[PDB]
């Protein structure tokens, strides 16, 4: 499974160039961008162009996993480890062995976990929670954040050494409003995938597309995709004009 | 191989029929040829076994307390549905922590013999047990009835999941509806509220009618689908199962705690590793 | 002098806990008691919904530190003071034990001329329900004549007895289709509790199944207010008589409970 | 509702002598004995037979309150003090001022609270949580436990200094299995207490009394009082024969 980076804009053109530039190395990648800009789609496309293309792709959202569970999710645990540890199980590093681990919202990672991540980056070994046995894995790290990690380093909330280990190959995702020339293409991609997965069908006329291009997109792409899914559930196989798009998408 | 569909049956409001829906949907899916697993996620107040008239030798209490493994408590129910039974008032099961819920959800990885079938019967309410199982599932099925309290509680659950977890897609099943048009109007009442205040995608699944045969079945502690195979409620459950069985399969892992994540990765060594 | 506190509970969802709390509170007010009704379904409030009220503030505003309990009280039918809860507020969906304790203790500021506090609990038997049930003086289980409700009520009784030493429970049959159905349901429950436990169950009586309750829910008015001569409402008046003859508390017990200062006298 | 412990047994006379040992002092008291032996009746009897008779009697059960909540329960708190402190309130010690604080299941008191309890015993002061303004309290502590405090000292779960401070003339409760000859008298007393608090009324016949004298009672007395409450709800104002007892208390043939 790999989604394509669509669009004609210079920003997306650059991102596509970078996928090829970094294809020859396992250098850690750090993808900066507002929430919803497509950072996981970039990470999957990068993985697909990497030497690891046939290895696993494993996402982790440090922002959607409670701080107390993240270490167990990342490193696994033994059955005796903590109260709820009723099985022994490999975590997401082991599941990513030979492939790519996508650490999303890295700026929500707690500082102790940041130290442990730095150790796994450097030494390429880790320990399950509740164990001292050394585990080796070969995982290529792609991390993503919407936060200013450098100010976080200044504030002492993020580690400078971890940041430099992650930021070997940086990528900046443009917000949707800086590349609205892509929206038509993105819409065709979204709808097309939506149809190929039998989740629905929609079309936009040109005025609707103009109105959408006039939008601010606080949620970037993700918000666009949620809108497609919503209108398709709302007007099955319909044609969206401007009346079907009425608050906060309504600019005419 | 293929990913497992995972459906969390929820709704917030008590008594709207969550457990009757989970049980009879599981049996109807089994009737279509699916290998079905049913988790009673009302972990300290088990009702799946009660509705089915079963007396499990072991429950999840035995797992939590370290007497056996999760695999050891699977119970063969009607139609071959495999049940993970909860506990009833057991001290170890009535205040499980978030880490215990997470360890349990993780433990389900020890399972690879089901398709489109983890049906998760959630407890009443919108607390952490409910929300963690709902987020760990792939489809959220809200059971709603045509009373202001059910509409209000379903809305509050949709609003919490959207506001705090970014969830946008929700399946809606009208239960105990006194006619099909009443259930359609109910869906419209809920979407009037959600359209006004939120940006969410609600999908109407259909209706389970109000049916005396369900009340009789509950008295007998047999599933209405099995005890009254030709009642209108059982026919409606067959229809809902066909719709559910046509729902798109999960494609990719999302980055959070979810059931069977190693199979979502779609990589043989990953799927083999846990 | 002490305040009677009744926790309306029962474990099973949909058996009528909120309808009972609302209409028992009204029936007690009608008997002449000064009544307060706490909606303890803290993050999925239904008392305001059943009464058709739209509170400007709720317990969320108290818990979050923006106002006091006296600011959120509503003067409901017959002068029942309503303490309204929240509907999906992040702040209210998981209170810590310390927040539960602080909230229960805060009620001592509005106790002045109060005879009865009715506490409508959430579904289930989690720590929040149990904290409110333990904080009350009387535990009123609402039970319906179905195996799931009987099993859940028994599970609650077992937990409260096993883990907290509680022995005295009040049982109300709801939605019965005859008075004999209510008696037979009480018999079913006492069979199980007699077999496995040593507890004292009092049969309070029955609330009949009544279309007037369903109409009242649709109208978002209490059946006792909107259909004062329906069978359900007459039954609530009879239940209120039974409840009002319960002995008042004398002494504090040693744990977290409402109005401990008044219990110390 | 002050009555000297009823019964003619040797065990209960020993308990009455232990009570007389401390009845005329204002010192802290320690009550040892199996769970359910009747310690709160002893503590309230002592309270009545003291200068603090008209003051408050305040019970706290350390085994019925979570560890994280006990400090606030005991010492109270100020409104801004921590996340759940939505009002300012006096704790149990302050409510016990001029009276007696019955500290039950002190074997469940966490060690930091044992430290603060010792501070109250020695300095007669405390601070509400979220405040460090010092407050005075004039309270008599009557503590109780069913655990072996000397084994707890050896396990590190109970402070040695607190033990030496409290364990002077301990009242040692006797289990019901040592007081069989008192059961009939106990039953009368329990009925009388029930009638006094308007909680119900019953009367036993001689056959039922005999069956109950034949029953074991590991729960001690509390178990007997629970059965009296239960019968008063089963048969309000009724006459209790063997057939009115729950089946497990019937001992006609054994
Ligand atoms: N006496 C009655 N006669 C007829 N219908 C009744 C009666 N009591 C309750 N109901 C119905 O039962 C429904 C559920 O009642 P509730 O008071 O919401 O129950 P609940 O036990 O508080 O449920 P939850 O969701 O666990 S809080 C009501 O909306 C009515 O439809
Ligand atoms: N389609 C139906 N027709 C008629 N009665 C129904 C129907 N569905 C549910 N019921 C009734 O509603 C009662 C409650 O059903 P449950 O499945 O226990 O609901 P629930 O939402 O799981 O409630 P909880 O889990 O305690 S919150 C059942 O015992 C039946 O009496
Ligand atoms: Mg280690
Ligand atoms: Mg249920
Ligand atoms: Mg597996
Ligand atoms: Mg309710």
């Amino acid at each position: 499974l790999f989604r394509s980076l669509v669009g004609t804009s210079r920003a997306i053109q650059q991102v596509r160039q970078m996928m090829q530039q970094v294809a020859d190395t396992d250098a850690s990648v750090l993808i900066l961008g507002e929430s919803g800009t497509g950072k996981e789609v970039v990470a999957r496309n990068l993985h697909y162009h990497s030497k690891r293309r046939e290895g696993p792709f494993v996402p982790v959202n440090c922002g959607a996993i409670p701080a107390e569970l993240l270490e167990s999710e990342l490193f696994g645990h033994e059955k005796g480890a903590f109260t709820g540890a009723i099985t022994s199980r490999a975590g997401r590093f082991e599941l990513a062995n030979g492939g790519t681990l996508f650490l999303d919202e890295i700026g929500d990672m707690p500082l102790p976990m940041q130290v442990k991540l730095l150790r796994v980056l450097q030494e390429r070994t880790f320990e399950r929670v509740g164990s001292n046995k050394t585990q080796n894995v070969d995982v290529r790290i792609i991390a993503a954040t919407h936060k200013n990690l450098e100010k976080m380093i200044e504030d002492g909330t993020f580690r400078e050494d971890l940041y430099y280990r992650l930021n070997v190959f940086p990528i900046e995702m443009a917000p949707l409003r800086e590349r609205v020339e892509d929206i038509a293409l993105l819409l065709n991609e979204l709808i097309s995938r939506m149809e190929h997965e039998k989740r629905g069908s929609i079309r936009f006329n040109s005025a609707a597309i103009m109105s959408l291009c006039r939008h601010d997109w606080p949620g970037n792409v993700r918000e666009l995709a949620n809108l497609v899914e919503r209108l398709a559930i709302m007007h099955p196989y319909g044609v969206i004009g401007v009346g079907e798009l009425p608050k906060k998408f309504r600019h005419v | 191989m293929h990913p497992v569909q995972v459906i969390a049956v929820t709704g917030g409001k008590g008594g709207v029929g969550k457990t009757n829906v989970s049980v009879n949907l599981a049996l109807a899916l089994a009737d279509l040829g699916r290998r079905v697993m049913l988790l009673d996620a009302d972990l300290g107040l088990a009702n799946v076994d009660v509705l089915l008239g079963l007396t499990p030798k072991r429950t999840l209490a035995d797992v939590i307390e370290g007497r056996c493994e999760l695999r050891d408590v699977l119970l063969l129910g009607p139609g071959g549905v495999r049940i993970v039974p909860a506990a009833s008032g057991t001290q170890s099961m009535v205040h499980l922590s978030p880490m215990q819920h997470a360890g349990l959800i993780q433990a389900f990885s020890d399972i690879s013999d089901n398709l489109d079938v983890l049906v998760v019967d959630t407890a009443a309410g919108i607390g952490d047990s409910v929300v963690s199982f709902v987020r760990a599932a792939q489809e959220v099925l809200l059971v709603v009835c045509d009373e202001p309290t059910s509409i209000t509680d379903a809305y509050a659950l949709i609003k919490l999941l959207n506001r705090d977890h970014g969830m946008t897609r929700f399946r809606v099943l009208a239960n105990m509806a006194h006619s099909p048009q009443e259930g359609r109007n109910l869906f419209a009442k809920l979407t009037k509220v959600t359209d006004r205040f939120l940006d969410v995608a609600l999908q109407y699944v259909g209706v389970i009618p109000y049916d005396e045969s369900v009340r009789k079945a509950v008295q007998k502690q047999r599933a209405v689908y099995e005890a009254f195979p030709r009642s209108k409620a059982s026919l409606a459950f067959k229809a809902v199962a066909q719709k559910v069985d046509s729902w798109p399969l999960p494609a990719n892992p999302r980055g959070h705690l979810e059931f069977f994540v190693e199979r979502l990765v779609q990589h043989p060594a990953t799927g083999s590793a846990v």
